[PDB]
């Protein structure tokens, strides 16, 4: 029921049966990762373009029009981050929180969501070392955070 | 804001930072967005100002600090002025 | 979480035979579901289930009938050693007259009497009487 | 209650049961190709949008997104029908 | 004239020959043409069903068979008519690797992909025998001696073309596989 609070909520996406692309589908396997391409280039995460890509434009998912799924197309061709865009959302919020602790040192509400926020990063990071993404030695530093942003 | 776009132009785009670099840069004319901060002290401020308003370039006083610019560059440190070259996909340029 | 899949189903295929209900669906399913449960096919104690394949996991559907008093999982999967095959269908059925300790060895997933006649062990799993 | 054929479920009670409780995960969503008044060009707008559906063309702007499904803008149409 | 587009060790001419004839006579027509240069199959078989008219089951390389599909509907309804009084489908030849045992071990040996493995490869097939209808899900039933009966969800958008085929499907994998199937034409989401 959640890491980290106690909603044990549900809602969630939830794909069909078929997986056979729609065929109003123009494009191709090519076109999208063109586009894929284009998006990462203008500067948007692994997340965003796969949101642009089905309101606007028509891929259900790319994962089902191509071979693989978008991180793969981006990291193949050396367009992905540095770190995962699923962690630095973390470090960039935990980053949010300090600022305004730093300047509110009332705030006991954001003196956990700091720690959770804080723990939440630390837990993912030690995957991210064991599935050997990130380099067995980084390591949050409060300091040195700010900056990585 | 300008952190998201500037964080971008470090990345891809080309940069100058500080200054005499990026007076040069004004100079040479080969720089379209000059990003003081305050704390840049009023004089540097009127003289970059000026000395861009001239050459025909956008300026920006960010909301900042020499530092919160610094932090913002991807850098580790003091940048009270920089001067932008040329930009990655980055829209900051206007 | 779901740790064990099989407590998880075995619940429900327990209780809604309670109930009486006439038949049941087993969300997260599970090879060793289907393998336990076609044994629990043979000697009657439910009849046919039709396993329905969302892309995912899977579910089941089980045709009860009133025949089970109750199916049950021993959570560790302790590993048994033939000579304590007895001392467990002591204490664990009750009588020597029916009664399964479905388990799992060597030579696929089984009954206790199927197991003997093989003479394997293995681990136990279950039980269903 | 003692029977209730859950295999073959009448079509009308899968609608009235949440997207992932079904017989089988099915979702509870949809693209629409949609018209709009002055170019003929057709988008291919998903329903839940998320972000703001700009036109083919440019002036005109679709889809506002809310909570569950896009607004559409003033007067245009749309089509469900496939798969 | 039976040889050119058959080509993988396999020649044994009596049908591979006259099929790959027809294929070859299909070029002799426009439109239905130089995309049929790039295409090639692989081996082809005779199989009978229950009911007595026997069906003509066609391999294709594999990557080809993403271009055999933009075919497959104008190709069938061509050849079929041709090739009379029987049933024609296409299928992709998959490999199929053996699980590595311990027994059947590890002393080297690339991986083994998911797409190579078993139970993908039967699932694909179903897959390349009904291109035109397209699964919408699968049951599977365990009758009370054991037997497990599959039940196949097919769509209905090219369901003229598929419903009168039916039981050459519940033909075809019982070769292939091994496997005793039905498919059943229902409700709509
Ligand atoms: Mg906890």
């Amino acid at each position: 029921g959640r890491m980290h609070a106690p909603g044990k909520g549900l809602s969630q996406s939830a794909l069909p049966y078929r997986r056979s692309v729609p065929t109003w589908l123009k494009l191709t396997s090519d076109d999208v990762k063109e586009q894929i391409y284009k998006l990462a280039k203008k500067g948007l995460t692994p997340s965003q373009i796969g949101v642009i890509l089905r309101d606007s434009h028509g891929v259900a998912q790319v994962r089902f029009v191509t071979g693989n799924k978008i991180l793969r197309i981006l990291k193949s061709k050396g367009l992905a981050p540095d770190l995962p865009e699923d962690l630095y959302h973390l470090i960039k919020k935990a980053v949010a929180v300090r600022k305004h602790l730093e300047r509110n040192r009332k705030d006991k509400d954001a003196k956990f969501r700091l720690i959770l926020i804080e723990s939440r990063i630390h837990r993912l990071a030690r995957y991210y070392k064991t599935k050997r993404v990130l380099p067995p030695n980084w390591k949050y530093e409060s300091s040195t955070a700010s900056a990585l942003v | 804001s300008i952190n998201s776009r500037l964080q971008l132009v470090m990345k891809s785009g080309k940069y100058v930072l500080g200054y005499k670099q990026t007076l040069k840069m004004i100079r040479q004319g080969k720089a379209k967005l000059v990003i003081l901060a305050n704390n840049c002290p009023a004089l540097r401020k009127s003289e970059i100002e000026y000395y861009a308003m001239l050459a025909k370039t956008g300026v920006h006083h960010y909301s900042g600090n020499n530092i919160e610019l610094g932090t913002a560059c991807g850098k580790y440190y003091r940048v009270c002025t920089l001067a932008i070259i040329d930009p990655g996909d980055s829209d900051i340029i206007r | 979480v779901r740790m064990n899949v099989l407590a998880d189903a075995l619940k429900s295929i327990n209780n809604a035979e309670k109930r009486g209900k006439r038949q049941v669906l087993i969300r997260p399913c599970s090879k060793v579901i289907v393998r336990f449960l076609t044994v629990m096919m043979k000697h009657g104690y439910i009849g046919e289930f039709e396993i329905i394949d969302d892309h995912r996991a899977g579910k089941i559907v089980v045709n009860l009938t009133g025949r089970l008093n109750k199916c049950g999982v021993i959570s560790p999967r302790f590993d048994v050693q033939l000579k304590d095959l007895e001392k467990w269908q002591n204490n664990l059925l009750p009588s020597r007259q029916f009664g399964f300790i479905v388990l799992t060895t060597s030579a696929g997933i089984m009954d206790h009497e199927e197991a003997r006649r093989k003479h394997t062990g293995g681990k136990i799993l279950g039980f269903f009487f | 209650p003692l029977a209730k054929d859950l295999l073959h479920p009448s079509p009308e009670e899968e609608k009235r049961k949440h997207k992932k409780k079904r017989l089988v995960q099915s979702p509870n969503s949809y693209f629409m190709d949609v018209k709009c008044p002055g170019c003929y060009k057709i988008t291919t707008v998903f329903s839940h949008a998320q972000t703001v559906v700009l036109c083919v063309g440019c002036s005109t702007v679709l889809c506002q997104p809310t909570g569950g499904k896009a607004r559409l803008t003033e007067g245009c149409s749309f089509r469900r029908k496939q798969h | 004239s039976a040889k050119i587009v058959k080509p993988n060790g396999e020649k044994p001419d009596e049908f591979e020959s006259g099929i790959s004839q027809a294929l070859l006579e299909l070029e002799m027509n426009s439109d239905l043409k130089a995309q049929l240069r790039e295409l090639n199959i692989t081996a082809a078989k005779e199989i009978e069903v229950g009911g007595g008219r026997k069906a003509i089951i066609i391999f294709v390389p594999v990557p080809q068979l993403k271009s055999f599909q933009k075919i497959q509907v104008r190709l069938v309804r061509e050849l079929e008519k041709k090739f009379s009084g029987k049933h024609v489908v296409f299928i992709a030849q998959r490999r199929i690797l053996p699980k590595p045992t311990r027994k059947s071990r590890t002393k080297n040996k690339q991986k083994r992909p998911r797409s190579r493995t078993l139970t993908a490869v039967h699932d694909a097939i179903l897959e390349d025998l009904v291109f035109p209808s397209e699964i919408v899900g699968k049951r599977i039933r365990v009758k009370l001696d054991g037997s497990r009966l599959i039940k196949v969800h097919l769509d209905k958008a090219q369901q003229n073309n598929v419903e009168h085929k039916v039981e050459t499907f519940s033909g075809v994998y019982k070769k292939l596989t091994g496997k005793d199937v039905n498919f059943e034409f229902p409700e709509f989401q």
